[PDB]
């Protein structure tokens, strides 16, 4: 049937026998004390940001290059856990990323719903760095081109490379899940928190990007929508922050 | 060419051991026995993305944990001049091992030469290659082959870069003169990761590398185009 | 002391050797691994991960997402062929930069079993069936859907399933430095559909490493240019 | 005699090696250790001694001793405050000369928690309150009495108990050669005296470490230069 | 710069040994293989109150008990001269250690040099450098790095001083003259103390030295100034 999920107070309904793609193969955990470790570093959890946060759906198009969000900086005004990163220096948690489809059954279209860790990318002009504004809009969608960019720090955001320098087609080495409007219209990916140290400043680092890439082009019988809505879900997990408490 | 062999399944050396620890030549500069203003001297920040090979094969993963496996090869050459009756004695040559945060040396006779928690090797020229091991040497967990982020959040320039990839600076120069003419060396470094883990596997790079400290790219097609989507005649 | 002889090969430097190293920061402690989550320990499980295989190579098309995009016409001859390529993982410029053609291209020997995955992006009313056949090497690519029919194949049913996964036994390298298999797709039937769709359906492509590769010869990817210092 | 390869490396001085040595004067009888008192093994024992901060490092005090005394205003304005410093043992120059500061001088990486104490050197018949306000790393200093009362804090009752200790979890380094944290002090209350003093209380500070200190790499103090021979 | 990491508590080279066990070039001097007057040679009686470092962290201590390994990095350089032909065989070096109490040469043929209770090592030029190690020579129970008193009472200017902290004195010479032309060699010790053993701790040195042999000082502030007490804005 359908299965109705509740993080706090928000309700998502999901259909039943939908695959979920967990990251890589690791759910997200909490930080453990090694051997008891002493209070120098203290942790502190927060369990009010589990919950389910929904960005503003993007309106795929027939010559709709894809769109992509950097969480860390996606969710930096999504209430709580926007207000965490302000308040603590150093933050830790994964996400259940939702993204859902709503199209009929005389809709056409292939999507690469993808989650890439560290997309650092390049800029439009090559003795540059690319600005916070293209890189990261937060709650807004940043769009892919079907051309070569234009920008003194603009990112190079033609999808044949996915603004890495790489082959968009490779990549599905990274936790992704396909969406085919004649099969699938949901995606699910469980992403772990991915990082080379145990905690990381928020808004100085993106941990990944999801990029939602459009493979076979949207399409319709006459008559229907021209557009579909795809819907970005995300709920924060296992979110750890530097603990405020004199230790002693 | 190659035949049609039996295929025996050897996974040997797909392992990322065996397609990391491969030493590669990353840099080679030269200095002279006698310098003009004390500058006659080599040096390397080390970088794992200046040589095109060894950046992309290592690019191929997130994040990265090995140790740094040096090998110096040092050769001296006389240079033409009019200094007669050399017999220059045998040339010993000082490779310091700058690490992350430590005194950096201006001229060939700096304080820093001389300094006590930089890794020096004396190497005299007849002899085996110098080499020196450097560990994990970060204070992260892993070294970050890609950054997402900015070393500080209100610098535009700062994107990517990271503060916990700094490997350390080697510095090279001759010990003694030897001659009063003049002698040129290349140091011709060799490096070899050891002890290789990596996780977070990414896509090969596609477009071709244009700054050593940069990800950007002219985009590329994803391959080469053939005349016709079907195999027909 | 104890008597010794150097022995040849003493005071050389191979750059493949094993020896161990003297530390240059010893009483140095280094920081503790961390698990990080993805780890990996071998090329061929990134081999082993479907990739999409740009197999619309057209002139004009690399450079755009399209050249994954196989086109299937809905008004198209009875019997033709939707696309064929030469199963040349890593000479063939269709399965060349590939996840898997990547892999290949940084060994000099190689040879196993190649798994190709055949998506169907059209609509879910569509209809059609494809015949998805392959040539052994040496056999040559088949000129009509008849004798594609008379040889190795399999019956795409649109309508029944939108994907189809082939596994080709006999891949291996073909050079140190045709006749290596084709694999072609023909119109068995045409795509019927309920209503008018002004655009056409899409056939994605997928290569992937099945578990029986070996790689036993590293080399330089010929992929990737540094004629020049950076500094 | 036994074949052998020198290997690259050999005939090399690196300077941190453990190689032993042959002895100069061997078949000499040093003289036996006697047990003198006090045996350090290692520099955190200096460490975690308690040592004076000189937190009144305004300018001309730090020639005399009144700089490591802290001035209390018996007529001083409500809610002000005391003193305050930023909480980096080696880079602040209110923390960096003292036993701690120096050890921790010595080492590029150190982690651990720093132990605050303060104590009040009035008259035994004095009596007051101070707000000791504990400022995680990257929040700031607080500029009023309330902020430091809504942050982490202690009421510091000079009536009751004439030392205060702080034990600060989170101080690390910064550098490889503000966002520290920081420790202030204010007025709560006024000091209130049975008689007329002339002179001000004052209050000394002590630094010390804890256990849980780690250093991991050595190096030159940037205290003590040598720009010439001494001969 | 050093972003926050974990800590692990590694108290490992904190320890004494770790701490001063490191070497240190504490001496270098220059002889010629001809003397005007048997003067051509080098000498470095055994102090580690010259370099202000080391000097700096073994007088963290009061007391202390350490074996004396020695590395001398010795390099020769031919000078300019109007003679032809030299053709230098190879150059042997004598590096003497004079025990404390030992006889002490007065030119370079003096018959302090062919003694039999002063060790000596003859190195030749082109092999690994020389190494030699001295014991816990005193014959108190530790090297006094202090010293409230004087060696005589009734003299003024043995205050400090002690008598117990002789190390000897070492002494360089050309075995060879090699050639009928000039070479000066440089013999560049290296300091690495041994099996530390510290006893009752001191404050760190926070005037600059003045006097190798002195603990006279210019009175220094205590720290660094600032503005203001408070960090108010």
């Amino acid at each position: 049937r359908v299965r109705s999920i509740t993080l706090g107070n928000s309700t998502i309904t999901t259909q039943e026998c939908a695959n979920v793609v967990v990251g890589y193969g690791v759910w997200p955990t909490y930080l453990n004390d090694d051997e008891a470790t002493a209070e120098d570093q203290p942790t502190q959890p927060d369990v009010a940001t589990c919950r389910f946060y929904t960005l503003e759906s993007v309106m795929w198009q027939q010559s709709s290059p894809g769109w992509w969000w950097k969480f860390p900086d996606a969710l930096s005004n999504m209430g709580l856990f926007g207000q965490n990163m302000q308040y603590h220096y150093l933050g830790r948690a994964g996400y259940t990323v939702h993204v859902q489809c709503n199209a009929s059954k005389f809709h056409q279209g292939c999507l690469l719903v993808v989650c890439v860790p560290e997309a650092e990318m390049g800029c439009a002009t090559l003795a540059n760095k690319p600005d916070q504004k293209s890189l990261s809009n937060g709650e807004t969608a940043n769009m892919f081109e079907s051309q070569n960019s234009t920008g003194q720090t603009a990112v190079q955001a033609n999808v044949i490379n996915a603004g890495m320098g790489v082959g968009v087609g490779n990549l599905t080495i990274f936790p992704h899940q396909w969406i085919n409007l004649r099969t699938n219209n949901s995606a699910t990916i469980v992403m772990p928190y991915i990082n080379s140290v145990p905690m990381d400043n928020m808004f100085r680092h993106n941990n990944f990007t999801l990029m939602i890439i459009p493979f076979a082009p949207l399409s319709y019988s006459t008559g229907a929508t021209t557009y579909v809505p795809i819907t970005v879900t995300v709920a924060p997990m296992c979110a750890e922050y530097n603990g405020l408490r004199l230790a002693g | 060419q190659t035949r049609h062999v039996k295929n025996y399944h050897s996974r040997s050396e797909s392992t990322v051991e065996n397609f990391l620890c491969r030493s590669a030549c990353v840099f080679y500069t030269t200095y002279r026995n006698h310098g003009t203003d004390g500058d006659n001297f080599g040096y390397w920040v080390i970088s794992t993305r200046q040589v095109a090979q060894l950046r992309r094969k290592l690019e191929m993963f997130t994040y990265a944990r090995f140790d740094l496996e040096l090998t110096f090869v040092i050769t001296s050459t006389q240079e033409q001049s009019t200094i007669q009756g050399q017999d220059s004695p045998v040339l010993t040559h000082q490779i310091m091992y700058v690490p992350p945060g430590g005194p950096v040396p201006t001229k060939v006779n700096s304080y820093s030469w001389q300094t006590s928690t930089n890794p020096s090797v004396f190497w005299t020229e007849g002899s085996a290659p110098p080499r020196m091991s450097i560990p994990f040497i970060s204070i992260g967990n892993a070294y970050s082959m890609f950054y997402d982020g900015w070393a500080k959040f209100d610098k535009q320039g700062t994107y990517g870069i990271n503060t916990l990839n700094n490997m350390g600076t080697l510095y090279m120069r001759h010990v003694n003169d030897g001659s009063p003419g003049p002698i040129v060396s290349t140091v011709r470094i060799y490096f070899k990761p050891k002890h290789v883990k990596t996780w977070v596997p990414r896509p090969p790079r596609l477009c071709q590398y244009q700054k050593a400290g940069n990800v950007n790219f002219e985009p590329t097609g994803v391959t080469e185009s053939r005349t016709d989507i079907t195999t027909m005649q | 002391g104890l008597p010794t002889m150097l022995t040849p090969g003493s005071n050389q430097f191979l750059t493949s050797d094993d020896f161990q190293s003297p530390s240059a920061m010893p009483q140095f402690d280094v920081t503790p691994e961390m698990d990080i989550p993805g780890q990996v320990n071998n090329l061929m499980e990134i081999a082993e991960v479907d990739s999409v295989v740009p197999v619309n190579n057209t002139e004009g098309k690399v450079l755009s997402i399209e050249s994954y995009q196989i086109p299937v016409q809905s008004n198209s001859t009875n019997g033709s062929q939707v696309f064929g390529f030469p199963l040349m993982p890593g000479a063939s410029s269709v399965l060349n930069r590939t996840l898997l053609g990547e892999i290949l291209n940084y060994y000099t020997h190689w040879s196993g079993s190649i798994k190709l995955t055949f998506m169907f992006c059209g609509s879910a009313m569509a209809t059609g069936k494809f015949l998805l056949a392959y040539s052994p090497p040496g056999a040559g690519a088949p000129t009509t859907r008849k004798e594609a029919m008379l040889g190795t194949h399999v019956i795409w049913d649109v309508g029944l399933q939108s994907s189809c996964v082939l596994c080709i036994p006999w891949i291996s390298q073909t050079h140190y430095r045709t006749a290596g298999g084709y694999i072609t797709c023909w119109y068995q039937t045409n795509i019927v559909v309920p209503a008018d769709t002004q655009s056409d359906c899409k056939i994605l492509c997928f290569v992937s490493a099945c578990n029986d590769f070996s790689v036993r010869m590293l080399k330089d990817t010929p992929f990737i240019k540094q004629d020049n210092f950076y500094q």
